[PDB]
C-alpha cells in the first residue's frame, strides 16, 4: 500500500517522520526510547518546531553510523522523498493528521522489507 | 433580592502554561481538533472561584459545601437534623431540606447542585451560568521534557539512573481566552440571591487569580470585563445583538502574537444607551 | 378566533452545547447515522416555549398544564367540580369538561393534549404544529471529561487513581437549525385560540432561548423567523412552493463551518405577494 | 474465524480498534476503563474524526507499556493490518456499520488466544 | 508565619555554556521556535536553590528532600513508623505525616511534594511560586566539537586514523533572562512557613551561581532582583502593574548584545509604591 | 523537483553548498572524504566565515577537474545561482535552516540527473 506519489503533506510527512525513526534506531542499538514516542503528537499537530530540531540533529547520525552503504542508501531516501514537499507547514488539518501515521506506518513497513530498498537503489 | 438581569463578557490570557487541565485522556491543554484553537472547560474556572471564596470569607452563610475531602452524604444528611426538617412530610421534608442548604451555603445560592444522592433534597439551577470559552487565535503547543533527582521509590527502578523515565510537562506560550457569562433575575427568587452577593461575584472575578498560583499552571492574569445591565426584568435585546459590540482583532501587520500587546480591543456604544447600562470593569 | 392561516420556517443555531441528548446513548447528541446530521425534537422546544409562558404570565388564563412536579388525575379532578358537576350527564359532561379546560390552561388551548386518565376530560388536536428540527451541514460532536473535587459518598471510601470517577460533558462545535411550523384555522374555532394567543406566541418565539441558560446547553440564538400568510382559510398554495423561496446555502469558501457568517440566506419573493403574504421577524 | 484480508473498510476498521483497545488495557493494567463507550458511536459513522486522534496519543500508551516484547508484537501486528487501508472514509454504510463491529469482535477473539499473535511474530 | 503577600522580578545572565540543557535534540539551549528564544526551564532555578541550601545550613528543621540518590518511599515509611507513635486513624494518620514532613525538611515548607505516591501522606501546596524565564532578545547558538586524547573503551573504535567522539559543548556568547515569583501567605499556614525561612530564601537567591560552577556550565551572574511588598493580606494592586513597572531595553547603539552595558533597565516607581513596599533588594 | 527563483537564503545556499559537494566530489575520482558533512553542520549554524573560505577553495578544485565542458557548465550554473543573492547574513534562524536543507536535497536530484545541466547550459 506504498504509493510513492500522494502529495498530500501529511503522507509525505509520515514517510519522512519514519526513515527519521529508522535512522536513528539503526545509528545507535542500545537505546529502547524511540524519538517517535517523544515527538509524534506535536510533529502531527504541527510540524515546524519539531521538523526544525530533527533536521539539526539529522547529520550527526547520519555521520556517525558505522557502515557506509548504509548511510548513501538512506540519503538517497531522503533524496527521493524530499521533492514533494516545498515548504513545512503552519499547521495540520484532520484528515492530515490520519494522512500522516498512514504514511509513518507505510514506510516502515516498507523499510523492513529485506532487500527492496537496496534494489531501488540499484535501479538508481 | 437581586432585580435586573445582567449579561457580560469576560476576558482572560494564559501566561506561560497549562490554562486548563489535561483531557485526562491525552495529556495536553485543551484543544479544537480541527480549527486550532483553543479551549477551557467552565467547570475550571467555577472552581477557582469557589477557592477564593472558601479563602476569603470564613464565615457562617458562607460555607462552600465540597471541599477537598468533604463527602457529600454525610453533609446531606446532617441537614436532616435542622428544626424546621424534624416534623414535616414528603414533599415537605424536600422543600425544608432546600431552603436550610440555600441558606447557608454560597456556592448553592449562586451555582446549581444536585441533593439526590441519599435522604434525597432536590436540586436547584442557580441564578448565574457560564459558558465555555475559546482562543482567538490558534495556540501552537510546546511539549518540554525534564528530569527527576532521585527516584521516585526503591522499586523495580531502584537502579541508579533515572535516565529511563523522565515525564513531561506541557506548556502555552501565549494566547487569550473569550468567555460569555448570564445572571437571570427570574431564579433568584427560587434561592435568595443577593445584592451583597453579586458585589461579591464581581470583586471575586477581578482578583480570582493573583490569591490562586501553581507550579503547573504558571502566570496567568485577567484583561477584560465588560458587564451589560437591562432596564427591565424582560431582556432589551437579544445577547448577540449585544455580544458583538466587544470585538478584539490580532493587529494588522503582526505574524504571531506574543503578548497583550499584539492583539486590539474596541468597543462599541453608538445607541447602546437606549435601556441599556454598559459598566466597564477589566479595564 | 384566527381568520387566517399561518406557515412559517425557523432558523436557529448552537454554539457549545448538547441541545438534547438521547435519553438512552448516554447524553450525546442526537444524530442521523446515516447522514450525519443533527436532530431537534420538537417536544423540547415545545416544552422551552412552556416554561416561557410559566416565567412570564403568571395569573388566570394563562395558567399552564404541565408543571414541575404535580398530579395530572388531580388536575381533571378538579375541573370535574367546577359549575357543571353533574348536569350534563356523562354525555357532555366530558364535553364541558374540555370547554373548561381549553378555557384555563393556555398551553391546552394551543398545542393538543390529551386527558381521559381518570374521569375522562377529552381530546385536543392543537391548532399549532412543529416538526422536528435538522442541522443544514455535518456536525461532530467533542467528548469531555471533566472531575470533581469530593467523593459523593462513603462507599468508595478509599481514595485512588482509579477513584474520582471522571464523569463527561458533551458538546458540539457549531451548527444551524431548520424548523418548519403550522398553523391550522378549523381547528383552532374548536379551542378559542384568540388572535392574542398568537402575538404571545411570536414574542414567545423570538424571545425565547435568553430566558433558558442551563450548564449544559451554552449558549443558543434565533438567527431567523419568516411567516407565510394565507389569504383563505382554504390552502392558497401548497407548501413546497412556499418554503422553497427561503434558501439558506453553505458559502463556498470554507471547508469546516464555524460560525453564522459563514452560511447564507436567500429569500425569494418572486410573485407570491399577489395574494400570500410573507412577513420578516426574525431579521 | 478471523479474515486475514477481508479487506471491506468495516472489518479493517473494527479489527483496528480492537487492537488499540487492546493496548489501552494493557498499558494501564490497574484499571478497568474501556475505549469502548468512549469511540464505538464514533467509529460507526464518521471514522476521521476519531481513529486519527487516537493515533496521536498510542505512542504514549506502548511506551508506558512495561514488557518490551509485547509492544514490538502489537507494533509489527498493527503494520501489518494498517497496510490494507489507503484512506480513512468520512461515511460508511450500513452494512460496513455492522461489519465493523464483526471485524472488532473477531480481532478481540483472536488477539485474546494464548499464543497466536507470537507465532505470528516469530514468524517475522 | 507569614505577614504580607510578596512578589518579586528576577534577572540573571550567563557568559558561556549551557543554561539549560533540552533533552529533546541532544543539549540544545531549550528554545522557542518561532521567536528564536530560549527559555530557562523554572524546575532549574528551584533545584540550585535546594543545593545552595543543603550546602550550607546542615541542620535539623532544614534537610533537604530530594537528596542526590535518596529513595523516597524510605522517607515516607520511616516519618509513618516515626508516627505509628500516633498510629491513629488515617486522616489523622495523614495529617500527622504532613506535619512532621513540614517541620522537617525546608524545601516542603518551601515548595509542595507529591508524596502520597507510597504510603499515603498528602499534597502539600507551597507558598513560594516561580514562572519559566525567557531570554529578553533571541540567543544566539555556536556549536562545537573537540577531540579525545584516549578513546573510550578498548573496542573496535580503538583505531588511531578514525576519531569520531567530536563531542558537543554548546553556548551562548551574551543573553539575560527574567522570572517571576509569587509568595502568597495563606497557603503557608497548612505548612507553617516562618519568617527566617523566607530569610534565608531571600539570602540564597542573591548569593547562588557562585556556589554552583560545572565545565558545561560556565559563568552566571544575578543581575538585579526586586521585590514588591503588599501592603495588606490582599493584593492592593494587580501583579501585571507592578511587573510592567519594570522594563529592560536594549541600546539603540548596538545591534548585537554581548555585555550587560547593552542593556538599560528602567525603574519606575512615583506612585504605584502608595501602599507598595519597593525594595531593591540587589543590583 | 526544484525552482530556480523560490528567492529565501537558505534554499538557494544549500543549492550552492551540494553544487560545490559534487563539483569538489567528481573532480576527483580518488576523494574518499565526504567533505559534505564536514561543513554541514557548521553552514546550518553560520556560513559567514565556511563559504568564504570555501570560495578562496574553489579554484584548485575548478582547475583539477578533467573535463573543461564540465567546469564552464559549472561557472555558469553558479552565476545564476549566485544572482539571486545580495548579501551573506552571519546569523542563521532556524526555519531558514530547515529551507537550507530542502534546497540541498531538491536540487542534489538535479544533479543526479543523466544529462540535464548539459542541456541548461546548451539553451545558455
Amino acid at each position: 500500500g506504498l504509493d510513492r506519489n500522494r502529495q498530500d503533506i501529511g503522507y509525505v510527512l509520515g514517510r519522512l517522520f519514519a526513515v527519521l525513526e529508522k535512522i536513528q534506531a539503526e545509528a545507535n542499538p542500545g537505546l529502547n526510547a524511540t524519538i517517535a514516542d517523544r515527538y509524534f503528537g506535536s510533529a502531527s499537530s504541527t510540524p515546524i518546531a519539531v521538523f526544525g530540531t530533527l533536521m539539526r540533529l539529522l547529520p550527526h547520525h547520519l555521520n556517525k553510523l558505522e557502515f557506509e552503504g548504509r548511510a548513501v542508501q538512506l540519503q538517497w531516501e531522503i533524496r527521493q522523498i524530499l521533492e514533494h514537499c516545498q515548504r513545512f507547514p503552519n499547521h495540520l488539518n484532520l484528515e492530515q493528521q490520519g494522512l500522516f501515521a498512514i504514511g509513518y506506518y507505510h514506510e516502515t513497513q516498507f523499510l523492513f522489507t529485506k532487500d527492496a530498498l537496496k534494489n531501488l537503489f540499484n535501479e538508481a | 433580592t437581586i432585580e435586573k438581569r445582567y449579561d457580560f463578557v469576560f476576558l482572560f490570557d494564559v501566561q506561560d502554561g497549562n490554562p486548563n487541565g489535561d483531557p485526562d485522556a491525552g495529556n495536553l491543554p485543551r484543544i479544537d481538533p480541527q480549527t486550532g484553537e483553543g479551549l477551557v472547560t467552565d467547570v475550571c474556572l467555577k472552581r477557582k472561584v469557589r477557592n477564593f471564596i472558601q479563602m476569603t470569607q470564613n464565615d457562617e452563610h458562607h460555607d462552600i459545601f465540597i471541599r477537598e475531602k468533604g463527602i457529600l452524604n454525610n453533609l446531606i444528611d446532617e441537614a436532616h437534623e435542622q428544626e424546621n426538617v424534624k416534623g414535616k412530610e414528603k414533599g415537605e421534608k424536600t422543600e425544608a431540606a432546600r431552603q436550610y442548604m440555600c441558606s447557608r451555603y454560597y456556592d448553592i445560592r449562586t451555582f446549581g447542585a444536585v441533593m439526590t444522592t441519599g435522604k434525597n433534597a432536590g436540586q436547584v439551577r442557580g441564578p448565574v451560568q457560564l459558558t465555555f470559552s475559546r482562543s482567538i487565535d490558534p495556540i501552537m503547543t510546546l511539549e518540554h521534557s525534564i528530569t527527576r533527582m532521585a527516584v521516585t521509590n526503591e522499586k523495580d527502578a531502584s537502579e541508579t539512573g533515572d535516565n529511563r523515565t523522565m515525564g513531561r510537562k506541557f506548556t502555552v506560550p501565549y494566547g487569550l481566552y473569550r468567555c460569555h457569562g448570564f445572571i437571570s433575575t427570574h431564579f433568584a427568587k427560587q434561592t435568595g440571591f443577593s445584592e451583597n452577593d453579586l458585589e461579591l461575584f464581581w470583586q471575586a472575578l477581578v482578583n480570582m487569580f493573583d490569591h490562586d498560583h501553581s507550579a503547573a499552571r504558571g502566570q496567568m492574569n485577567a484583561r477584560g470585563l465588560y458587564v451589560f445591565e437591562h432596564s427591565n426584568n424582560l431582556g432589551d435585546a437579544p445577547a448577540d445583538s449585544l455580544f458583538k459590540r466587544i470585538q478584539v482583532v490580532k493587529k494588522d501587520g503582526v505574524e504571531v502574537v506574543r503578548s497583550f500587546d499584539d492583539y486590539l480591543v474596541s468597543v462599541d456604544d453608538k445607541n447602546l444607551e437606549e435601556t441599556k447600562l454598559l459598566r466597564k470593569l477589566g479595564g
